[PDB]
């Protein structure tokens, strides 16, 4: 039997006419029907990201140059080495605080 | 129009909702003699007993805080309370007895129309255009890695760390002090605390920087004091943030920030976490130190499953952050609704703040 499927007017389509009811709104509507804090939520989660998309705030940029140039000015000069020269000082360094090591275990006793 | 005022543990950022920073910051201390607030309280400092209100990022001391936020509304902004809504905020964790004691001295010693506490790591995150990711949050008294899915912060994968601004400024005094010079009071904290803006930076590989730093002509700096008096500063520059990822450099056992945002991820379900490693985001004054986001892809990278997205943000505004992710929310619309209100306050008590 396939009328159980007549009883259920898919013709009517009241889901169209939702569909169609929701995507006119604007963010926030007006008139004020209470909305169910679910709704609320994603409303304000879709609204958040839109409030977002374009703002730029890059007058907030280079504001802090004088630490950012003299960091810079080190890792320039730096970059200079090579694997060798430096696994070879981080090779030295390790031994001298062996030795730095060493020595104020018998500074102290 | 709307206040939002961001209650740091060192710095209070006040200011109008939809403006694009705050309009007044001043330190977050009281001043009684043996009352006072902010920067006139920085100046008497001979005279007067100093306290800070909020400690770790959590108010401690009620009536310095009542002085704080008086202050804040006449002194800085030059408003009435009774005229403007107001959004506050609160660490990550702010215990519920605490968020309602806010709310009654909101309502009943400032009788605000309407008032919301919002999260600060939260405020962070909308203020980068985001409802998902993890923040790093990092200021003057505390730490935080707050994973945010949707708009939520997961309660139960937050990590909180309480080594900030202040021990760092500290930890430069004492490595400044073993070299030479006299840093030990608090008239020179201060003072301190401005070279550490000026010049402090983070090695994105520590062994390697002692190694090697020592040959840039470019690593000793000179720094005028008020004095007239000229110091240099060196491997100290970077020696100092080291901190955040060695805390043991200042006996602390704890584990360091790239290892707190790790756990912090790995107790978020499995599959949320592709999100939270491509949206680390930083914010907090203790995150502006050149270098920070390099050396926290690499650190997050080591830790992370092998062919994962790891990426770090870091952006221009993130001292102000949080007072911006403040005003964009209560510049909104579909945020009108959650004013909690003078009518609704006197029907569930501070409990509505739940
Ligand atoms: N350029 C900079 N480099 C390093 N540290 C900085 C810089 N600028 C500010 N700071 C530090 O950031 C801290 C202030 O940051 P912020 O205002 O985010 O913290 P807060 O909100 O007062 O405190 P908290 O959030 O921990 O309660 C101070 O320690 C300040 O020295
Ligand atoms: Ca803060």
């Amino acid at each position: 039997m396939q009328q159980e499927l007549g009883l259920l007017r898919p013709e009517e389509r009241l889901i169209a006419g939702q569909a169609k009811a929701a995507a006119l709104q604007t963010v926030h509507q007006l008139g004020a029907v209470a909305l169910t804090p679910e709704q609320a939520k994603a409303a304000l989660l879709d609204e958040i990201l839109r409030a977002t998309q374009n703002l730029d705030l890059r007058k907030y940029e280079n504001l802090n140059t004088e630490q950012q140039k003299a960091y810079e000015q080190v890792q320039r000069d730096l970059s200079q080495l090579s694997p060798e020269t430096k696994a070879l000082l981080i090779e030295n360094q390790r031994k001298e605080k062996t030795l730095l090591e060493k020595a104020r275990k018998l500074f102290q006793r | 129009t709307a206040l939002v005022c961001d209650n740091g543990s060192g710095l209070v950022k006040a200011g109008f909702a939809g403006d694009d920073a705050p309009r007044a910051v001043f330190p977050s201390i009281v001043g009684r003699p043996r009352s006072y607030v902010g920067d006139e309280a920085q100046s008497k400092r001979g005279i007067l007993t100093l306290k800070y209100p909020i400690e770790h990022g959590i108010i401690t001391n009620w009536d310095d805080m009542e002085k704080i936020w008086h202050h804040t509304f006449y002194n800085e902004l030059r408003v009435a309370p009774e005229e403007h809504p107001t959004l506050l905020t609160e660490a990550p964790l702010n215990p519920k007895a605490n968020r309602e004691k806010m709310t009654q001295i909101m309502f009943e010693t400032f009788n605000v129309p309407a008032m919301y506490v919002a999260i600060q790591a939260v405020l962070s995150l909308y203020a980068s255009g985001r409802t998902t990711g993890i923040v790093l949050d990092s200021g003057d008294g505390v730490t935080h890695n707050v994973p945010i899915y949707e708009g939520y912060a997961l309660p139960h994968a937050i990590m909180r760390l309480d080594l900030a601004g202040r021990d760092l400024t500290d930890y430069l005094m004492k490595i400044l002090t073993e070299r030479g010079y006299s840093f030990v009071t608090t008239a020179e904290r201060e003072i301190v605390r401005d070279i550490k803006e000026k010049l402090c930076y983070v090695a994105l590989d520590f062994e390697n920087e002692m190694a090697t730093a020592a040959s840039s002509s470019s690593l000793e700096k000179s720094y005028e004091l008020p004095d007239g008096q000229v110091i240099t500063i060196g491997n100290e520059r970077f020696r100092c943030p080291e901190t955040l990822f060695q805390p043991s450099f200042i006996g602390m056992e704890s584990a360091g920030i790239h290892e707190t945002t790790y756990n912090s991820i790995m107790k978020c379900d499995i599959d949320i976490r592709k999100d939270l490693y491509a949206n680390n985001v930083m914010s907090g004054g203790t995150t502006m130190y050149p270098g920070i986001a390099d050396r926290m892809q690499k650190e997050i990278t080591a830790l992370a499953p092998s062919t994962m997205k790891i990426k770090i943000i870091a952006p221009p505004e993130r001292k102000y952050s949080v007072w911006i992710g403040g005003s964009i929310l209560a510049s909104l619309s579909t945020f009108q609704q959650m004013w909690i209100t003078k009518q609704e306050y006197d029907e569930a008590g501070p409990s509505i703040v739940h």
